[PDB]
This record gives C-alpha cells, sequence and structure tokens, in this order.
C-alpha cells in the first residue's frame, strides 16, 4: 500500500541519482516518464502524491545557456509552476528533493546568488541562501488549503558505516565552544 | 595628568625610576580595569608600549613588583591590535617560565605565589585566543605536558579553583585550535585518565548519589570546563573497535557521567551543564554506553523491566526543554537524539519506555501530524527542518523508536514527513526489524483507526473527499520531458 511514488526529474542531472537510489506494504516501479497517452494516462492516480523532481541546486549557474537564455532552476520553477497548479491535481501533496547539498555548499563560497536573480538579499550563507530558495519553491505556490509540500534538503552523502561525513556537527559545536568561550 | 594615555608612560618608562615607573603602572591598570574596548586615536603609542614592555620582558623582570608588570601585559594583551608585538619566542618563554608550565628554562621550581599563576595563564589564553602564530608556536614549543601534569597532580594538592580554571581554560584554547596538541593529549599522553580522575574530585561521587541536587557554583565552572577539554580530545579520535584495557576507562567514564545528568547546578547553569554532558555522551563508544539503561535501582521513580530508567526521562525533558529554542538546533539537539539513538538501537528493554513516552496509542484526533504540541507534533515537524544534520538524527531516532519497519512508521508520522529518511537509506525490500526487536502485531490503536484509504497513506487523519468537477480537456502536462534531459 505505497500509494503514488509518481517520480520524474531532470534526468541525468541529478535524477540518475534518485532513480538509482529508488533500487504489510510493498511497492512497485512504474512510469519514470514512458511516452504514453491519454489512453493510459486518463487517471495518472487518483490525485496523490507525486514525489517531485529533483533539484540539483548545481544547474542554478550551469545555465542551460543556448542564448544565455534562462538558468535551468528558473526552468524549474516554471514547470514547478506547471506541475502544481494544475486542477487535475486538487487535492494532493507534493514532497520536494532540494537535492546535491555539496556542491551548492561549495559554490556559497564562490560566485554569489546574483545569479538567481537581483532580488536575492541574504548574507551568502548556505542556511539563509536554502531559505530563499524553499521560500520561493513553497510560495510559487498560493493556496496550500488542498495541497500541503514537504520540501527535503537531502545530501546524498554515501551512507555507508563510515561516520568521517558525520564530522560537520562536530565541527559546528567546535567552533560554537570556540565563540561562545572569550577573552576576560 | 591624572588618568594618563599610554602616551604619557612611553615618555615616563624612558626615565626608568623603580617606584616611578611602577606608580605609573600601578595607575595606568586601575583605571583601564576590566574594559573590553579601548580608543583608536593612540593605537601606535600602544604599539611601541608593547614594544617597551617586551624588551622588559625577554631582558628579565624584576625580583618583586613583577605582578604589577604582568597585570599591565595582561591588561594591554587585551587590546586587538597589540598581538604581533607579543607572539615572540622569548615572550612566550618567558610567559611560560613565570607561569611555571614549560617543560625547559625550569629549575625544581619554588613554590609559587598563584597571583603571577592567575595572571600568567589569563596572559597565556589572551594570546592564544587571537594570534594564531601564537598558537601555532605554542603547539611548537611544547606547553601541554606541564599543564596535563598540573591537572592530573592535583588530587593530593590544595590549589584556588581559579587557578585550575584558567589552566584548564588554556588546555581547551589550545586542544581547540591545534591538531598536534590534541593528537598529543590524546594517544601518547592518555591524559583521558587524569582528566577524568580531575572530574572525580570536582564531582565527588559518594554514596547517596545526588538526594541533595545542588552542586556549587565554581564546581559546575571547572566541571563545565573539564567536559568541554574532555569532549575536545576524543571527538576525532573515537575508535569502533576497542580493547578491555581501553574501553574499561571508557565505561568507567560512563559510570562517573550517569551522575552528571541526574543533578543541577546553580543559578541558571543547569541548562548548560548538560548541553555539554550531552555531547561528551555522544561519541562514546557503542558496545560500552549501556550504563544508562544499567544503573541501580531503587523506589525513587518507577522502573520498566528490571531496572530503572530515570536518566532517559531526565533525558527527555531535557529533549523538551531544548526543542523549543529553533534558532541553533544543530548543536543542541542533534547529540540528545544521537545518544538517545544509540541507547535504544543495542538492547531492548529502554525502548519500551521510550516507546511509551514518543509514541502513545495513537487516537487519531482530527488533528493532522506536525500540528499539535506536543513531542511527535514537534519532532516531524522537526524531520523536514533545512539542516541535513538535524534531520539525519531525528529521522533515525523515530526509524529506531519504531523498531525499523515500513509500517508503523508512516502510521504515526507521515510518508509525507519521512519520505527522505525512507529515500535515504529505507527503501530495500529487505524487510529488517533486526530480529530480536519486539514483534507485536498489537499495535491497534486506541480509538481504533479506520481503514487502509480512510486516513491518508501519506498524511494523517480524514479530511475529506477529492470533489474533482472536471469533464474532458486531458493531456496537459507535457513540458518536463524536453527540459530534463
Amino acid at each position: 500500500r505505497e500509494v503514488k511514488l509518481l517520480l520524474l526529474g531532470a534526468g541525468e542531472s541529478g535524477k540518475s541519482t534518485i532513480v538509482k537510489q529508488m533500487k504489510d506494504l510493498h511497492f512497485k516501479m512504474f512510469d519514470v516518464g514512458g511516452r504514453s497517452e491519454r489512453k493510459k494516462w486518463i487517471h495518472c492516480f487518483e490525485g496523490v502524491t507525486a514525489i517531485i523532481f529533483c533539484v540539483a541546486l548545481s544547474d542554478y549557474d550551469l545555465v542551460l545557456a543556448e542564448d544565455e537564455e534562462m538558468n535551468r532552476m528558473h526552468e524549474s520553477m516554471k514547470l514547478f509552476d506547471s506541475i502544481c497548479n494544475n486542477k487535475w491535481f486538487t487535492d494532493t501533496s507534493i514532497i520536494l528533493f532540494l537535492n546535491k547539498k555539496d556542491l551548492f555548499e561549495e559554490k556559497i563560497k564562490k560566485s554569489p546568488l546574483t545569479i538567481c536573480y537581483p532580488e536575492y538579499a541574504g548574507s551568502n550563507t548556505y542556511e539563509e541562501a536554502a531559505a530563499y530558495i524553499q521560500c520561493q519553491f513553497e510560495d510559487l505556490n498560493k493556496r496550500k488549503d488542498t495541497k500541503e509540500i514537504y520540501t527535503h534538503f537531502t545530501c546524498a552523502t554515501d551512507t555507508k558505516n563510515v561516520q568521517f561525513v558525520f564530522d560537520a556537527v562536530t565541527d559546528v559545536i567546535i567552533k560554537n565552544n570556540l565563540k561562545d568561550c572569550g577573552l576576560f | 595628568g591624572e588618568f594618563m594615555e599610554p602616551r604619557a608612560v612611553a615618555d615616563a618608562l624612558e626615565t626608568g625610576e623603580e617606584d616611578a615607573v611602577t606608580e605609573a603602572l600601578r595607575s595606568f591598570n586601575r583605571e583601564h580595569s576590566q574594559s573590553f574596548t579601548f580608543d583608536d586615536a593612540q593605537q601606535e603609542d600602544r604599539k611601541r608600549l608593547a614594544k617597551l614592555l617586551v624588551s622588559v620582558l625577554e631582558q628579565g623582570l624584576s625580583p618583586k613588583h613583577r605582578v604589577t608588570w604582568l597585570q599591565t601585559i595582561r591588561i594591554l594583551s587585551r587590546d586587538r591590535s597589540c598581538l604581533d608585538s607579543f607572539a615572540s619566542r622569548q615572550s612566550l618563554h618567558a610567559l611560560a617560565c613565570y607561569a611555571d608550565i614549560a617543560i625547559s628554562e625550569e629549575p625544581i621550581p619554588q613554590p609559587p605565589d598563584m597571583d603571577v599563576l592567575l595572571e600568567s595563564l589569563k596572559c597565556l589564553c589572551n594570546l592564544v585566543l587571537s594570534s594564531p602564530t601564537a598558537q601555532m608556536l605554542a603547539a611548537e614549543a611544547r606547553l601541554v605536558v606541564r599543564l596535563a601534569e598540573r591537572v592530573g597532580l592535583y588530587r593530593k594538592r590544595s590549589y584556588p579553583h581559579e587557578v585550575q580554571f584558567f589552566d584548564l581554560r588554556l588546555l581547551f584554547l589550545l586542544t581547540a585550535l591545534r591538531t598536534d596538541v590534541r593528537q598529543q593529549l590524546f594517544q601518547e599522553l592518555h591524559g583521558v585518565r587524569l582528566l577524568t580522575d580531575a572530574l572525580e574530585l570536582t564531582l565527588g561521587v559518594a554514596p547517596k548519589e545526588n538526594p541533595l541536587v545542588i552542586l556549587p557554583a565554581q564546581e559546575t565552572e571547572r566541571a563545565m570546563e573539564i567536559l568541554k577539554v574532555l569532549f575536545n580530545i576524543t571527538f576525532d579520535s573515537v575508535k569502533r573497535e576497542v580493547d578491555e584495557e581501553d574501553a574499561a576507562l571508557y565505561r568507567y567514564l560512563g559510570t562517573l557521567l550517569r551522575h552528571c545528568v541526574m543533578a543541577d547546578a546553580a543559578g541558571d547553569r543547569t541548562e548548560e551543564f548538560h548541553g555539554h554532558t550531552v555531547n561528551l555522551l555522544g561519541n562514546l563508544p557503542l558496545k560500552c554506553l549501556d550504563v544508562l539503561l544499567a544503573l541501580e535501582l531503587h523506589e525513587g521513580s518507577l522502573e520498566f523491566m528490571g531496572v530503572n530508567m530515570d536518566v532517559i526521562n531526565a533525558l527527555l525533558a531535557f529533549l523538551e526543554k531544548r526543542l523549543h529554542q529553533t534558532h541553533r538546533l544543530k548543536e543542541c539537539v542533534a547529540p540528545v537524539l544521537s545518544v538517545l539513538t544509540e541507547c535504544a538501537r543495542m538492547h531492548r528493554p529502554a525502548r519500551k519506555f521510550l516507546k511509551a513516552q514518543v509514541l502513545p496509542p495513537l487516537r487519531d484526533v482530527r488533528t493532522r501530524p506536525e500540528v499539535g504540541d506536543l513531542l511527535r507534533n514537534k519532532l516531524v515537524r522537526l524531520m523536514t527542518h533545512l539542516d541535513t544534520d538535524v534531520k539525519r538524527v531525528a529521522a533515525e531516532f523515530l526509524f529506531v523508536l519504531c523498531s525499523e519497519s515500513v509500517p508503523r512508521f508512516i502510521k504515526y508520522t507521515g510518508y509525507g514527513n519521512a519520505a527522505g529518511l525512507l529515500a535515504a537509506r529505507g527503501l530495500m525490500a529487505g524487510g529488517r526489524p533486526e530480529g530480536q526487536y519486539s514483534e507485536d502485531e498489537d499495535t491497534d490503536t486506541e480509538e481504533y483507526r479506520e481503514a487502509k484509504a480512510s486516513i491518508n497513506p501519506v498524511t494523517g487523519r480524514v479530511e475529506e473527499k477529492p470533489p474533482n468537477p472536471m469533464e474532458g480537456m486531458t493531456e496537459e502536462q507535457k513540458e518536463h520531458e524536453a527540459m530534463k534531459l
């Protein structure tokens, strides 16, 4: 009774990772994008949760620049406006996968977030930049009464039996001890 | 003048009348006593005074009234600008031998006046907090050995607690900055042993294990800095495979450590004590963390299965006191969830009290998840926080508390709230409740939750049915395929 893994994504840019990571209740593998017709897509579902496209947080400056037309994250917002605000998904829920945090964190210490838009006003940390991106993606939808939406900033780490990648919480508490201690 | 600048003592020190220049020092330091700020229009005068003072330092100091020069180099050391006029070789070594913490430049030492030890330890920690080349040199000049010897060796001594406080703070400031200092303190010194002996002498574990919940105020401070440096030693050198000679002192550290969570501090420090104690409990080895669910039992708190669990109820009360702060969560409620996870992940009969405290039999009221004000509605809302570590520890805390099953997890929390955890490591079609965990079918609820399509399979309670007032005109979503690529 895993009801709806309506999966999609920007295929070989972040979504190769999600199609590699999606292998009383059981679940099927179905409908990654195929090119079926309306006789097969009459009801894609009964109005149940679509696990949303990947947003790799790295196409925000990696523009699909055939004419430097638009960065691909704004195209992602456009197709999100197509997907989420359809009347055929009236009472649904939407699970955001903000994917590939690592190079986003690597690039916030680089060329700033003017590449999204100059409406951005955060102080170029990871936290407020990701908060702004979450804020744009959530308030791109407006009604939120019958459709509640859940956002997930994943890391796409190697989740195996090694916790050297778990150093970040220890660095945070060490640096917080360093900031909290002062001269006297 | 009367409250003169460093410019006046600059042309006053060249007329080196000793009582007059110590009068100038003793009138300067009381004016600028504890002010952490300064003026900027006299900056090169302060730099030249610093050069003159380290000329006096590296040439050697007076027999008596040296505490005046120590007080002035402390009160000038608090400036941000005069770091490079202090961080030299012979200056640091002079401050070390007046601090009696150097490896060389030492006789069989005179019985030290503690005043110059306070001022010299203050000078050392001020000098290492700024000026990173002084940190590199204090690593290079090998200062940690006499510090470790001193903190180990007042098992039988009588020092003022300010001395031990600033000494431990210097040890912490060294170990928080140079990886060579912490790798020297952990392995080739085995300082965990002696620092835990200092932890005992701060605590004073005895029969009557805390009916007197007050712990003294200064002792909470030095024990707090002890817990700081003890976390600072073993954070990266954790070994998931250990031996009995290694892990025996670890288990002893745990057995004395369980006393720390129970008691209360003075003032409002009782939050900060646990706020570093649980951090120390974070990186301890998993196979010998089982003293929480194995302490002594008596008639104080009601137990669950042969063993008291009042430390776990104290951990849950600390979690409820520590959750609704929302400013800096990744440093406050990450190790608590990690400790409760690795407490519950290894032996069963603690997870039953944990389950009874965090997963009551759900009445399934007309509220959703994450909309109420309780434990479940706080932390499953926390499950989609924008920090990776808080989600990674809270979703694992609720994946262990559901005994690692694909049902009985979304039944309590919601696929819409835990699909990220399931996408991380959960979908394998392997069916792992780890065998030994309590396979009870009786998870039928109090108000007897309705059928599998009545409740939301991704969210909580019954809300409505979809109206769908439409006919014809299908196949709208056709834009994503040519832009995915």
